[PDB]
């Protein structure tokens, strides 16, 4: 029940990983979904793959 | 490293998040490329009782 | 007339099958993923529906 912007993450060039799968990332602003629970931790970067 | 997963799911059911986009005009009995809650294709449009 | 109808029958539900893609729908795919993405997903579309 919210309005998502998603070039504000993808087009931001901080995030070092963008791995997008079943979805391009560069259309995640023209689908709808019926909900994105995100997750939220800090990993070690050799553990990102 | 800091890391957030967003799984969107994509069910048949009403959307809540949706991307930013500008709703228009509804256009019936005639040929056009329709979008109904990201329902995306292309036909004609009649009421229906 | 039976079978003739289940001919066509058998062959309008073999479009709802996936065949190995994510989705089969043909639009859903091509709303979803770029040409190099999407097409791979249409490949296993048009081997099970050819």
């Amino acid at each position: 029940n919210c309005v998502a912007d998603y070039s504000v993450l993808y087009n931001s060039a901080s995030f070092s990983t963008f791995k997008c799968y079943g979805v391009s990332p560069t259309k995640l602003n023209d689908l709808c979904f019926t909900n994105v629970y995100a997750d939220s931790f800090v990993i070690r970067g050799d553990e990102v793959r | 490293y800091r890391v957030v997963v967003l799984s969107f799911e994509l069910l048949h059911a009403p959307a809540t998040v949706c991307g930013p986009k500008k709703s228009t005009n509804l256009v019936k009995n005639k040929c056009v490329n329709f979008n109904f809650n990201g329902l995306t294709g292309t036909g004609v449009l009649t009421e229906s009782n | 007339v039976n079978q003739n109808a289940q001919a066509l029958n058998t062959l309008v539900k073999q479009l709802s099958s996936n065949f190995g893609a994510i989705s089969s729908v043909l639009n859903d795919i091509l709303s979803r993923l770029d040409p190099p993405e999407a097409e791979v997903q249409i490949d296993r579309l048009i081997t099970g529906r050819l």
